[PDB]
């Protein structure tokens, strides 16, 4: 899962 | 399509789960940008991965409790949009995601 | 699978609205983000309709490949209450959420 | 008309 910053 | 004709009543959160949400999706300096109108979610509850080389997958969901007489209902609980990228994706690309102004933004590099 | 619909589609059915009643309010929620909240301009117009129009300019450098996400915003809300004229109507903004609680009497 | 806060 992409890091959503 | 041509659900146009519906009346805002009759337009449910189960559509706008089908077609939520819009999004815009552009390269430039050598980056594949996808940017999405997410609003009101919590970024801990934004689940964005690309599955295969070729599909961006976004999920979300959020509770919605909204006590008294309804009248619209319009707002999804769940989002799940599968965009098909023009650009093969690395394994091991680093992929930045930033929830900002109920915006989703999302940098894949390609060059 | 992945059908891409036009910016124009989502032009007439941007942005989903929730409308309710709790506590003597009409509570109006619209998932509208990606906007100045100095140009989103709403107001209840003739005592029974809430008029939301907002206006943000969309700058992408590059090629475009997906264009969906509206510029221009108007959206009327039929309303229930022809709710009062007076009363002080309430208009927050935060995570792209569009929250307007409307005084009913 | 309506102030957005």
């Amino acid at each position: 899962v992409i890091k959503i910053e | 399509g041509k659900e146009l004709q519906k009346r805002s009543e009759e337009l449910s959160r189960g559509f706008y789960e089908l077609v939520y949400p819009p999004v815009d999706m552009y390269e430039e300096g050598g980056y594949l940008v996808v940017v999405a109108d997410l609003a009101g979610f919590n970024k801990e509850k934004i689940k964005a991965r690309v599955s295969g080389q070729n599909e961006l997958i976004i999920e979300a969901e959020r509770e919605i409790t909204e006590p008294g007489v309804k009248y619209l209902t319009q707002r999804p609980k769940y989002v799940r949009k599968v965009i098909r990228l023009p650009y093969n994706v690395a394994k091991d690309a680093e992929i930045s995601g930033k929830y900002e102004n109920g915006v989703l933004t999302i940098r894949i590099p390609i060059a």
